[PDB]
């Protein structure tokens, strides 16, 4: 039967009396509501093509609601999607996204949603019709269910596609997305909205804009939510955005929540918490201050202890501790709280195998900071820091004759020589450092091409040279030749230290 | 779906495993119709490398001359990650050489190369290394930044791989970075594999004709 009905309405959908074509349309929308007829339509190119073209260029709300509704119904079948696709309905649907009337928007977006999901070529198609701009613009609507489908569409278009991302960025996507996270409590919506942000946060143009739109503070509100899937998009996103956030204010709550999550039963929540904290405390003194204040140092040491040999955890955690123990008002209390909270021995333990270079680099940098506090000078020696630090130094120096596990061995030379430079502020430490027969190396290191290696080498010989026999030992090693040639060096540090050694 | 569009393209450029595995065995079969086990393996590797250059019909000799060995290693490693049983080893032909045999016949150098490939296979099975990431690494290995459209394909495949693993392995905060760190391990094993084979060549152990040495010498 239906096969005879169709060719009829097809002809009426092309008539010139908008009342005819309008009645043709109200007709067909009803037919698509039934299994059999609907199948007849999507098997009829002429008809489908006719429905799209009517929905495109029309100006009757009613015919718009019925053509859009019709495509919605065909869009539930694989061959329906295929008909809408071949028939050029994607551009018309993207036009319907301009509609004021809320029944049309619903139909257009859902149809577009099924297309994006199950129909190959639809993504490219929807982009070429300027669908992204339209979808971002619809983000100021207030039907949260509607907003759920829209953000889901953006996510599908955004995924693994840097081009589309940059497009969403340019339409104001970040601010609109962040505003959703600040406004609604619908888990499904917040979940879909956080995937878009997740996907967008890996793009280096999008990352700053999201941060700028107060994205981190907004994601911060959702970290305690019951929904594990929502909470994991937020941690993913926060982690991606956090290398680019030294600017922000209003961060007190987020940092606070971050410290608490350090105690999570969930090894992954814990891992991301450390990473974000590491990231937010890096070269940002106000964050160092706030994290220290809610017991961050205590929480981070507990975390390193709990993780044992799990470097996915200790490495971000050590990194944060390294940030927290330098260059801020409370840096000193923190170098102490690390010891006070039974952190020294474990920090030094991490220098040994099975630890890999990334952890080792981080730990070396933390030990250098801990040493700035004289009350750690003795504890760090008792634990065996120095022999290990020297062992790593000679091992990385010899290996300079590219990126081993992500780490340049020339970073292990520098970091090790620097940790010793600070440790050497204590005479007992200086006796030990000399003992290990280090002087010839420090002198060899003076010829290193890297300015920063010269600096730390010249720095440790300088701390050693405050002792007569040491000062002479250094002379006897051919130090006075390279040392002098360093007096005329670009950066002050190498110059001043070189002078201080010569001085003796 | 759940797979970026680029990764879907690359997956469409993959060869038919069960087809090229019979073609290769049916080639070595008629080859003994002598030469040593090492000579069989040289011939096999030779053939595998032919499949690999064929496969490289997708999105030339300056590149192939960079990674031919890295590609051959990466192929071998992925076979062990997928089909690998414990204690043995699977070749592109299907054979299952036990490590008992490897340690019994083969010498020190080759046993070390095997040990390194097993540290890698372990690592990748632990990461849950899958086909989609596999093909991504191929292209990242082929399209080296160490030899125009390269930076291009590198940026793009990076982007897609990063999204793919973030979304498909959420519980592994660190996966993307971990995979990328296998690339310099593969190169290091490929450098030791070239040197070992170079010495076999200087000693007449390599068959009169083989693609590997041609590539090595260029
Ligand atoms: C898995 C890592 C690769 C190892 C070999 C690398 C470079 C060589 C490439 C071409 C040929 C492969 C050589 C494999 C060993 C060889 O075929 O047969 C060996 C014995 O056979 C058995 O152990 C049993 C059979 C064992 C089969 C080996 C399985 C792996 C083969 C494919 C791997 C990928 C292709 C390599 C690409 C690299 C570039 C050339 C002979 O050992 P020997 O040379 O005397 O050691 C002496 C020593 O190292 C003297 O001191």
């Amino acid at each position: 039967l239906a096969t005879r009905a169709i060719p009829e309405l097809t002809k009426l959908l092309n008539d010139e009396d908008q009342v005819v074509v309008n009645k043709a349309a109200v007709m067909v929308h009803q037919l698509s509501k039934k299994e059999a007829s609907r199948h007849a339509i999507m098997r009829s190119p002429q008809m489908v093509s006719a429905i799209v073209r009517t929905m495109q260029n029309t100006n009757d709300v009613e015919t718009a609601r019925c053509t859009a509704g019709t495509l919605h119904n065909l869009s539930h079948h694989r061959e329906g999607l295929l008909a809408i696709f071949k028939s050029g309905g994607i551009p018309a649907l993207v036009k319907m996204l301009g509609s004021p009337v809320d029944s049309v928007l619903f139909y257009a977006i859902t149809t577009l949603h099924n297309l994006l999901l199950h129909q190959e070529g639809a993504k490219m198609a929807v982009r070429l019709a300027g669908g992204l701009q339209k979808m971002v613009a619809l983000l100021n609507k207030t039907n949260v269910k509607f907003l759920a489908i829209t953000t889901d569409c953006l996510q599908i278009l955004a995924y693994g596609n840097q081009e589309s991302k940059l497009i969403i960025l340019a339409s104001g996507g970040p601010q609109a997305l962040v505003n959703i996270m600040r406004t609604y409590t619908y888990e499904k919506l917040l979940w879909t909205t956080s995937r878009v942000l997740k996907v967008l946060s890996v793009c280096s143009s999008n990352k700053p804009a999201i941060v700028e739109a107060g994205g981190m503070q907004a994601l911060g509100l959702h970290l305690t939510d019951p929904s594990q899937r929502l909470v994991q998009n937020c941690l993913w996103t926060l982690r991606n955005l956090s290398d680019a956030a030294t600017k922000q204010e209003g961060m007190e709550g987020l940092l606070g929540t971050l410290v608490q999550l350090l105690g999570s039963d969930d090894i992954n929540v814990v891992t991301c918490a450390a990473g974000i904290l590491s990231n937010l405390t890096c070269n940002n003194y106000k964050n160092k201050m706030m994290v220290c204040q809610v017991g961050g140092i205590e929480a981070l040491v507990r975390t390193v202890l709990r993780a044992g040999d799990r470097e996915d955890i200790t490495e971000p955690a050590i990194c944060a501790l390294r940030h927290l123990t330098s260059r801020h008002q409370e840096a000193e209390m923190a170098q102490n709280a690390v010891r006070l909270h039974y952190g020294l021995p474990v920090v030094v333990k991490l220098l040994h195998p099975p630890s890999h270079w990334p952890l080792i680099k981080a730990t070396v940098g933390l030990i250098r900071n801990l040493a700035l506090c004289p009350a750690n000078h003795a504890p760090l020696r008792e634990q065996g820091a120095i022999p290990r630090l020297v062992q790593l130094l000679v091992r990385a120096h010899q290996d300079t004759q590219q990126f081993v596990e992500g780490v340049r061995m020339e970073e292990i030379v520098e970091g090790c020589t620097g940790a010793l430079h600070i440790l050497a502020r204590d005479v007992h430490n200086r006796i030990v450092i000399r003992g290990l027969n280090t002087i010839p190396l420090f002198v060899q290191l003076l010829y290193s091409p890297i300015e920063n290696i010269q600096r730390v080498a010249a720095g440790v010989l300088c701390e050693l040279a405050q002792d007569k026999e040491a000062a002479e030992a250094i002379e006897a090693e051919g130090a006075t030749a390279p040392l002098t040639e360093l007096l005329h060096s670009r950066n002050e540090g190498v110059a001043t230290y070189a002078a201080a050694v010569l001085f003796r | 779906a759940s797979i970026p569009h680029l990764i879907l393209e690359l997956l469409k450029c993959e060869p038919d495993e069960p087809q090229v595995q019979a073609k290769i065995m049916a080639y070595l079969q008629q080859e003994q119709a002598k030469l040593s086990t090492f000579g069989l393996m040289c011939k096999m590797a030779d053939q595998t490398l032919f499949s690999i250059v064929e496969w490289a019909r997708s999105s030339q000799m300056k590149l192939l001359q960079n990674c031919w060995s890295e590609l051959l290693i990466l192929d071998h490693i992925y076979r062990q990650v997928v089909h690998g049983k414990e204690g043995s080893i699977f070749l592109v032909t299907g054979q299952q050489v036990d490590y008992s045999i490897i340690a019994s016949q083969a010498g020190a150098t080759l046993n070390n190369l095997m040990s390194h490939a097993q540290e890698l296979v372990a690592k990748l099975r632990s990461l849950q290394f899958d086909q989609r990431e596999f093909v991504c690494l191929k292209f990242l290995v082929l399209f080296s930044l160490d030899v125009q459209l390269v930076e291009g394909v590198q940026e793009q495949v990076n982007a897609a791989l990063l999204d793919y693993t973030m979304c498909n392995y959420p519980q592994q905060t660190e996966k993307f970075g971990q995979l990328l760190l296998r690339l310099p391990e593969i190169r290091a094993i490929s450098m030791q594999a070239e040197e070992y084979l170079y010495y076999k060549h200087l000693n007449g152990d390599v068959p009169y004709n083989n693609l590997l040495i041609e590539m090595l010498h260029a």
